């Protein structure tokens, strides 16, 4: 979304109010986390804890490895509740575009003040604290849904066309599965279908190996703050906490059926935190129960069984999917009876335009034919 | 010689001329001008990014004690091999 | 205070009338070079023990666990000794952004702040000094203006065998 | 043919013999400009662009601007 | 060329089996390892850890083709001169029935 | 010292935004190798190997406009000089080592030590490690100059030629009304031939000179390129 | 909020100068946009005509800036060393003097390598002047 | 028939081509120089050879105008520039680009002086800037 | 890339294209200002610079 004065004032009217309810979900997310990490730190496996080290195998750098770095907390739910869990994670969105612009204040002093008219003036990068009201709240998702859209597009894109470059799948199933991976989200996808993807991508890129500018495009995509973005295992650090807390939640759900219990304006900020549900769609709840039921089924019954998430980069290209809207074609049908080319008309055509013609237009057989004649004649002649 | 004078730029419309003196002083007062703010506290990124290279730079200039002679970087002429000044 | 804005014109100035530095002025200039290094170390030693206290169970196993490269016995014995060290107790492990930060932003400020206060400290120690150097750096702080050629207007001592000029 | 560096483009046959033999050919439906048409010179017949400007015309234009050129300052000398 | 693996625990050969410049430095000359370069260069090659001899190399040659080749060109100091030119440490000092302005107070 | 000046492509640069307004294709690359790296299918790099086409492709049309045009009397190619080259290598080169060097990744340079644990180290392999280091930079340094020295000579040489007929038609064509015509024809038609060969030959060794300071680029880049293999 | 990043916020009509804008791509659409008018590198067109007529335009525009800005500082250096070393100097000789002496300055041109070396170098015994002529 | 361009082709054969799949092939066996289908493609031999479609008058059997509802995506997107609308951006502003090389190009090359001449009675000799003032301490 | 375009078969034809035109008229200049040379430079009434020997470049390069 673009600038504007009318963001720019509600912003300067909610600065001070956003600041101080940013500061409680603090202390309220503080604690939250501190419950989260202390069950992670006594409960979590020896490899989770010790954060063990998994290294490419080109360039030997180390990165997060989806199976070892990554642990769903099943029994989380004693300790820490569905609601607590998403408060982090909206916290830790706002928390991270916080941090950037208090960076840049620190680091800049007194001349960040300029760029914060041009912050305070869009709703991309300010955090939902900022919105008091509901009008002002529906404002701002349809800021985070517009970068949303510009981001996406670009990191599927990415994706497909660098693995159908250098490879291509292995049996028809993968190629069903591959090529409905990436469709538009005016159709819908089979989870079933699409499911085996997670394992042909696992063969070419895991989650360990993620190039940074697919990094970058997935933090757009994910409204993540991008600059700087220094080594890709900050960015990737956060990309990964975000997906971790959003699998507990997903078994916590997913175990308790909470989604069935759950009311309409949660299921959708649900929805919404999965980058499954745009807001601009108007989707009611059966499109919500749909989409959401397909995310459990693409999550597969090993998630439930043992924890295990199928491929992060295929997962976080399945969701977004949803964010990758029709080609847009408007204007009625009869301007194609226009043409393009009329400034050219009193031009005529030049003596070699008249010969194409000639030779390529309905009589072109004729001339193929006379002229085939005169140099077999010639030919004959020569000899 | 004649061939050689072919191997020019052609299209030469301006020249001009400036003491090192003189611009290194007026970018220091710009300097001084952008980083006096009270705003922009000393403990700055900025304000160090902008110091403390120069400072360096100017310190290991004056703690130089070489033997040998360094002719002046402007002199008149700076041609004559035998002539360091 | 911001002493490197007063200072940049009087060390542009030094240089340019370098003709004129004392050993004195040299060395509080090798003085402050001496203490720009030292600030450099005690920064370095900051930043490694904090990525070294901040470093993962399974990354200090690796580093300080087998095999030893020259397997003398001391190595070993100093390896395994800071190995469990440092996995004995509870350690915050921060990645990315955070270990940054936490690395990054303690050696900053101590290596700022020992520059800082040494560049006042070189400013106090021009301000004491009895020669045309200093002269210089009191008008510069009275007057706010660098005043170039003041050796000849004073005429600040020459050698014996340059005193003609100010035979007048 | 050529001119210089310049190769005249050459159509590639389509049709076989057999379709060729086949084809019946009637000029009196080609264009007054490719009549009796021939591949080593199919602008034999192409109009001029200017009525009655040769191609020597324009060769001597050229070498008279020449001579003007080098001759001008020979009949109106001019000071430095 | 090819992608590169780390040797296991069990595949790094012992220190007694590296030769140094003249020979093994095995036990009573245990503490030599650390100043024979080639000994060093020769357990790196064994520990397949051969970067250790390559790294500071190229960076090296790296340094002084961007940074110290300049600085030594314009800025080093050249051989001294036969007669040279001392400083007689005169010169600085302020004359005699000069006063000098008060410091900041 | 600041010098203001105008490069010799304003004409160029006209005709460009003249003629690519509109979208047009492009098939003929002076050099292709940068756009196909990978020969094998299934391997793959997850190193940004694709980045140096961009730079390829304006490089090339830049060192085009200059150098093949400059067979044209009396055009100029404003950037000729030797550290000028210099800067321009050193960018590309420097900039593309460094960012492999800041991968932190040292078994990289593994292959810097050349041979096997056979060789000594020390009086062998550690020799051909120091060479192979200076290699990289006299590659560089190469390439720079084989670019500058290659455009001076071949229009040095086209200077004097043009020189030496200009001398001969104009002070000796007279002999085509004299009986020794003969020979001033046998040397004019010498004098055609000559040109046109080194003309052609020019036009051929430009577009070769770029094709080879690219591959140089592109073969630093490959010197330390890993391929995966797709399971 | 100032000003856009996006091209999409347009500054003009679209209808703004349409009719000399399509004259130009008019213009530069006939002759380029064709088949056989392949690039080889956006340098070097397939169109043989662009040849023709460029070579030639690029020849003329380059001679005249050499003949009339550049090989004119030779020129009047040699006619001010040769004939007094002052412009007022020259300037005491007539148009038709000065048009012999640029002449001449031509004729050591054309010569250049191959010409006799007599134009510049006295023979012994000579009795035109000499090189300290002036001084 | 009009004189208009068709879809470019880069001066390629198509018949020969790296993606020459892509190009439909007609009756007489050559390939198209475009997506569409094409019945009078022809290929020339130059130096190299290219394949060239002449503009013809053909009727083709028109299938009735769809309803708008089946072919309309309203995405349109503010960062949105359909592809007609860049051309009509960069059409204009290659003309006035255009327009100021030109006479740029003229000044250069016809009204413009070299610095630094012999005689002195064209361009100029250069001079000093940035030069003190109001600054008597300076001296 | 020397792909195709209007080809005069022969002198005459290239007054078939404007292009060609000019082509022609550039080649008159080119081969005409030679002869033009020849007769300006080697001209009965030509007369050497009798100061030639007060200065030459190769004083000044030198
Ligand atoms: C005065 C001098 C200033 C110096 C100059 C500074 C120049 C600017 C540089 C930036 C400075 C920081 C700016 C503020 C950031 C906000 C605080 C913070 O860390 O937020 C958390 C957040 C953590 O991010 P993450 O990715 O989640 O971290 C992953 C970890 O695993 C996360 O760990 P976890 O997953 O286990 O979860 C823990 C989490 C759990 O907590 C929670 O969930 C609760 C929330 C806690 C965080 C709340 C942050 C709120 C941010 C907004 C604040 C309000 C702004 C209001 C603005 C308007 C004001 C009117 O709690 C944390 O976030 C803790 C993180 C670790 C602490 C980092 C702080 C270390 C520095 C401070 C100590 C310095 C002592 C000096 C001693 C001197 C001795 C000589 O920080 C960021 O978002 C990162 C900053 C983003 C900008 C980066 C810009 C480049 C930085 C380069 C620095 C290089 C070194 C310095 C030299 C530079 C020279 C060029
Ligand atoms: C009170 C408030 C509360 C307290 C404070 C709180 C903290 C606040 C601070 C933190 C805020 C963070 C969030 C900020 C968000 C907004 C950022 C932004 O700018 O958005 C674009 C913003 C509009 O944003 P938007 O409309 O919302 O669209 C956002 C979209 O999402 C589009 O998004 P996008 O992603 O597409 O846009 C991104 C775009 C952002 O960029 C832009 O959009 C560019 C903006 C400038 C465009 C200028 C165009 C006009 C130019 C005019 C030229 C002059 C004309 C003639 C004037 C004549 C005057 C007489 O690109 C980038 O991100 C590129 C980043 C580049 C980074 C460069 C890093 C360099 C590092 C150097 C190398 C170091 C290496 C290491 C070396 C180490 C050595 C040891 O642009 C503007 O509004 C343009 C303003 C233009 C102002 C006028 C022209 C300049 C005037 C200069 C005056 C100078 C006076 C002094 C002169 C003295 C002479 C001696
Ligand atoms: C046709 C002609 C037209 C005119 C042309 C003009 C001439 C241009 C010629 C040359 C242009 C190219 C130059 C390239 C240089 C090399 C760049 C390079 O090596 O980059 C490496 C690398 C590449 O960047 P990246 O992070 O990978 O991503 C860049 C993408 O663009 C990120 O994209 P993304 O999509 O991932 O993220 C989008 C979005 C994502 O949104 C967010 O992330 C949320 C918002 C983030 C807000 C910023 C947070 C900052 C946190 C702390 C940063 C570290 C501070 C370090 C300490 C301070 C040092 C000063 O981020 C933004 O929207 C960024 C907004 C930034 C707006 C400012 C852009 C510059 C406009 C000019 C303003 C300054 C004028 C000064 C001169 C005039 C003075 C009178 O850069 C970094 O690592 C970033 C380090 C940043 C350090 C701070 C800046 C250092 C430079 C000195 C600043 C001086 C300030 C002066 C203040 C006023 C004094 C009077
Ligand atoms: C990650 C990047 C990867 C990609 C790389 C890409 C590029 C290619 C690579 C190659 C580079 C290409 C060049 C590009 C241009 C870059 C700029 C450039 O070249 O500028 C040079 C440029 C050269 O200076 P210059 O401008 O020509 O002026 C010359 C003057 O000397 C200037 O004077 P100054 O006043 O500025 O002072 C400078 C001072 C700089 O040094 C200092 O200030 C003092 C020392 C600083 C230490 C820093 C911390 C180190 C760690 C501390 C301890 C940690 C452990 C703690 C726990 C211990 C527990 C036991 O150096 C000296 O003057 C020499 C003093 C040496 C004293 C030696 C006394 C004798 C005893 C010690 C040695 C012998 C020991 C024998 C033991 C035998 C045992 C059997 O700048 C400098 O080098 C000096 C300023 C910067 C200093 C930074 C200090 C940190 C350096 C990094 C250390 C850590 C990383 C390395 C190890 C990594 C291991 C994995
Ligand atoms: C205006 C301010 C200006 C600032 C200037 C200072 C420079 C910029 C400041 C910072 C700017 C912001 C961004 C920085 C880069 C961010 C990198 C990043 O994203 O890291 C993420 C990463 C977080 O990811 P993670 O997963 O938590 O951990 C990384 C993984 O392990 C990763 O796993 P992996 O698999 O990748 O593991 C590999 C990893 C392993 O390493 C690590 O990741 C561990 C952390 C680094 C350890 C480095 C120390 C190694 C030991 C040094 C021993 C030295 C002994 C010397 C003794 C001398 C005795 C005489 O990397 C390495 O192996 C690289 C080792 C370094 C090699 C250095 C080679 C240098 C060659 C020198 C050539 C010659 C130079 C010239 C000549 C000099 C002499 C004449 O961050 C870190 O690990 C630490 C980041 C620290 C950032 C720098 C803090 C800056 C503080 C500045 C203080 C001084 C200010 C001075 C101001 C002056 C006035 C203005
Ligand atoms: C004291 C005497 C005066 C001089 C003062 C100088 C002060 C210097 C300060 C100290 C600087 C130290 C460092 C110097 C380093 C120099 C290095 C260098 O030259 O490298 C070679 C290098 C050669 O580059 P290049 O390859 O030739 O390409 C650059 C070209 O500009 C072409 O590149 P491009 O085509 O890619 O450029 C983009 C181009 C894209 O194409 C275009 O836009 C086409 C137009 C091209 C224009 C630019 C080419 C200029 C051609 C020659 C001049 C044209 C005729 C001027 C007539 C003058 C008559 C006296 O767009 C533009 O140029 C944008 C500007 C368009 C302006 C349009 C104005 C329309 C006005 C309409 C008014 C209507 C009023 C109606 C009223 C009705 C009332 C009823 O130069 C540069 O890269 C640029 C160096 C500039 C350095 C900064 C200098 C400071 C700024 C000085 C401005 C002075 C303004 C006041 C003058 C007033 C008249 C006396
Ligand atoms: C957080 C750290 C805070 C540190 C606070 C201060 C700690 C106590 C003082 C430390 C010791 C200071 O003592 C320091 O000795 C060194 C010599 O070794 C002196 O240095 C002197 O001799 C050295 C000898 O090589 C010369 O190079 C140098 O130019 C000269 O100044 C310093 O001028 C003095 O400051």
């Amino acid at each position: 979304m673009q600038g504007s004065w009318s963001v720019l004032k509600k912003n300067c009217s909610n600065f001070f109010p956003g600041l101080l309810a940013f500061a409680q979900q603090t202390q309220e997310a503080y604690g939250i986390w501190l419950r989260i990490y202390n069950r992670q730190q006594k409960y979590g496996p020896t490899d989770f804890v010790e954060q063990s080290e998994t290294f490419s195998p080109d360039y030997h750098k180390r990165f997060h490895s989806q199976d070892k770095n990554m642990w769903v907390d099943k029994e989380l739910c004693t300790e820490v509740s569905q609601k607590e869990v998403a408060r982090l994670m909206t916290y830790k969105l706002d928390m991270w575009r916080m941090a950037h612009c208090a960076g840049a204040l620190l680091a800049t002093g007194g001349y960040a003040i300029p760029f914060g008219l041009f912050w305070l003036a869009n709703d991309t990068w300010v955090p939902s604290s900022f919105n008091l009201t509901g009008e002002e709240l529906r404002a701002w998702r349809e800021a985070q849904d517009l970068y949303r859209y510009r981001s996406a597009p670009s990191y599927l894109t990415d994706t497909k066309w660098h693995f159908d470059f250098h490879a291509y799948p292995w049996n028809e199933t993968q190629e069903r599965a591959w090529d409905d991976l990436f469709e538009k989200n005016d159709v819908r996808r089979d989870p079933k279908v699409v499911r085996p993807a997670a394992e042909m991508y696992d063969g070419f890129i895991k989650f360990e190996l993620i190039r940074r500018k697919s990094l970058r495009h997935l933090c757009r995509s994910m409204n993540i703050p991008t600059f700087p973005m220094l080594a890709r295992l900050c960015n990737g650090t956060r990309v990964r906490d975000y997906w971790n807390l959003a699998w507990c939640e997903d078994y916590m759900v997913i175990t308790q059926r909470l989604h069935e219990s759950m009311t309409d304006e949660e299921l959708y900020d649900y929805a919404w935190r999965r980058y499954l549900a745009p807001y601009d769609k108007n989707l009611n709840r059966e499109q919500l129960m749909e989409r959401v039921e397909d995310y459990f089924e693409f999550l597969g019954p090993d998630f439930v069984a043992h924890g295990k998430a199928p491929n992060l980069v295929i997962l976080t290209n399945y969701v977004l999917g949803y964010y990758n809207d029709p080609a847009y074609l408007e204007g009625d049908i009869s301007e194609l009876d226009k043409n393009d080319y009329d400034h050219l008309a009193s031009w005529g055509k030049d003596a070699f335009l008249r010969r194409l013609e000639f030779e390529n237009g309905p009589l072109r057989d004729q001339v193929e034919a006379h002229t085939q004649r005169l140099l077999a004649e010639r030919a004959a002649i020569a000899k | 010689s004649n061939p050689a004078d072919h191997f020019r730029p052609n299209l030469k419309a301006l020249t001009l001329y400036a003491e090192r003196q003189h611009y290194v002083d007026r970018w220091l007062h710009v300097k001084e001008r952008w980083l006096a703010p009270w705003y922009l506290p000393w403990w700055s990124p900025l304000f160090q990014l902008g110091t403390w290279y120069s400072q360096r730079s100017r310190n290991l200039f004056l703690v130089e004690n070489h033997l040998s002679y360094r002719p002046y970087k402007f002199r008149r002429n700076d041609e004559d091999r035998n002539n360091p000044y | 205070t911001k002493y490197e804005l007063k200072m940049q014109y009087f060390d542009e100035w030094m240089i340019r009338w370098r003709k004129f530095q004392t050993e004195s002025d040299w060395e509080i200039e090798k003085g402050r070079q001496w203490w720009r290094r030292f600030n450099m170390a005690v920064s370095g030693a900051l930043f490694c023990g904090l990525v070294l206290y901040t470093s993962g169970t399974a990354t200090l196993k690796r580093q300080y666990g087998l095999p030893h490269f020259f397997d003398i016995g001391v190595d070993g014995q100093a390896k395994e000794t800071m190995l469990k060290t440092l996995t004995s107790r509870w350690r915050y492990t921060p990645q990315g952004y955070g270990r940054v930060l936490i690395t990054g932003v303690p050696t900053y400020i101590l290596f700022v702040t020992l520059e800082h206060y040494r560049e006042r400290r070189r400013m106090q120690q021009y301000l004491q000094q009895n020669t045309v150097f200093g002269e210089q750096m009191r008008r510069l702080l009275s007057t706010g203006k660098i005043e170039e050629y003041l050796p000849v207007n004073i005429k600040a001592t020459l050698p014996a065998s340059q005193q003609a000029i100010y035979n007048y | 043919y050529n001119m210089l560096v310049f190769r005249d483009p050459k159509r590639r046959p389509q049709l076989s013999e057999e379709e060729r033999a086949k084809v019946v050919v009637n000029q009196a439906e080609w264009p007054e400009e490719f009549k009796d048409f021939d591949p080593d010179d199919p602008y034999k017949n192409s109009p001029e662009i200017i009525k009655g400007m040769s191609s020597w015309n324009l060769f001597l234009w050229g070498v008279e601007c020449a001579f003007i050129y080098q001759f001008y300052e020979l009949v109106f000398p001019k000071s430095i | 060329g090819e992608l590169f693996v780390r040797p296991k625990l069990e595949e790094i050969p012992p220190a007694d089996q590296c030769r140094g410049f003249f020979g093994p430095l095995n036990d009573s000359l245990k503490f030599l390892r650390l100043l024979d370069i080639k000994w060093m260069m020769n357990r790196a090659v064994a520990m397949r850890r051969e970067y250790l001899i390559a790294t500071p190399t190229l960076f090296t040659f790296i340094w002084m083709f961007t940074w110290k080749g300049a600085v030594i060109y314009f800025w080093g100091d050249r051989a001294p001169p036969r007669r040279m030119d001392w400083n007689t440490e005169e010169t600085g000092r302020l004359p005699l029935g000069f006063k000098p302005t008060p410091a900041p107070l | 010292m600041f010098l203001f000046f105008f490069c010799d492509l304003f004409w160029l640069r006209l005709l460009l935004c003249m003629y690519y307004c509109v979208w047009s294709r492009l098939c003929f690359i002076v050099y292709f190798n940068c756009l196909m790296l990978i020969f094998d299918f299934l391997l793959f790099c997850l190193f940004d190997l694709y980045l140096f086409v961009g730079l390829c492709l304006f490089l090339l049309l830049w060192f085009m406009l200059f150098n093949l045009y400059s067979l044209i009397l009396y055009y100029c190619i404003t950037y000729l000089n030797l550290y000028l080259l210099f800067c321009i290598v050193f960018l590309l080169y420097i900039a593309f080592l460094f960012l492999f060097c800041f991968l932190c990744d040292f078994f990289l340079f593994n292959n810097l030590l050349v041979g096997d644990s056979f060789m000594d180290v020390f009086f062998i392999r550690f020799l051909l490690c120091f060479l192979e280091c200076f290699s990289l930079l006299c590659r560089c340094l190469s390439t720079f100059l084989r670019l500058f020295c290659n455009l001076l000579s071949s229009h040095f040489l086209l200077l004097m030629f043009f020189d030496f007929f200009y001398f001969i038609f104009v002070f000796f064509f007279y002999g085509v009304f004299c009986y020794w015509f003969i020979l001033f024809i046998f040397v004019f038609c010498f004098c055609l031939l000559f040109y046109v060969f080194l003309y052609l030959l020019d036009l051929f060794a430009a577009i070769l000179q770029l094709f080879i300071f690219c591959n140089m680029i592109l073969q630093l880049i490959m010197d330390f390129l890993l391929f995966l293999l797709f399971v | 909020v100032l000003f856009s990043t996006y091209r999409s916020s347009r500054l003009v009509s679209k209808e703004f100068l349409h009719g000399p804008v399509m004259r130009f791509r008019a213009l530069g659409e006939y002759y380029f946009q064709r088949a056989w008018n392949g690039t080889l590198n956006w340098a070097l067109p397939g169109e043989y005509r662009l040849y023709a007529v460029m070579i030639p335009f690029i020849y003329f525009y380059h001679r005249w800036h050499n003949d009339h800005t550049l090989d004119r500082d030779h020129v009047e250096k040699a006619m001010i060393m040769r004939w007094g070393g002052t412009l007022e100097d020259v300037r005491k000789l007539s148009a038709k003097d000065q048009l012999r002496v640029r002449c001449f300055t031509d004729i050591e041109k054309l010569y250049s390598a191959y010409g006799p070396k007599d134009t510049y170098l006295q023979p012994p015994g000579d009795t035109l002047p000499g090189k300290d002529f002036y001084r | 028939v009009g004189n208009g361009p068709t879809f470019s082709t880069g001066g390629e054969c198509m018949n020969t081509c790296d993606i020459q799949n892509a190009f439909p092939m007609n009756d007489r066996g050559v390939r198209s120089s475009s997506p569409f289908q094409e019945p009078n493609t022809a290929i020339y031999d130059s130096y190299l050879a290219w394949t060239y479609f002449q503009p013809m008058d053909v009727h083709i059997e028109k299938l009735p105008a769809p309803e708008a509802k089946y072919y309309q995506r309203h995405t349109k997107k503010p960062w949105d520039v359909s592809s007609t609308e860049l051309t009509e951006i960069q059409s204009r502003k290659k003309y006035f680009q255009t327009l100021g090389y030109l006479v740029a190009f003229i000044y250069l090359y016809f009204l413009m002086p070299k610095e630094k001449s012999f005689s002195g009675l064209s361009g100029p000799d250069g001079h000093w800037i940035m030069l003190p003032k109001g600054r008597p301490e300076l001296f | 890339m020397l792909l195709g375009g209007f080809v005069p078969r022969r002198f005459s034809q290239f007054n078939r294209d404007p292009c060609w035109m000019f082509f022609i008229f550039s080649v008159g200049f080119w081969l005409g200002e030679y002869p033009a040379m020849m007769i300006k430079y080697n001209a009965r009434d030509l007369v050497y610079d009798p100061h030639r020997y007060v200065w030459s470049h190769h004083d000044d390069h030198h």
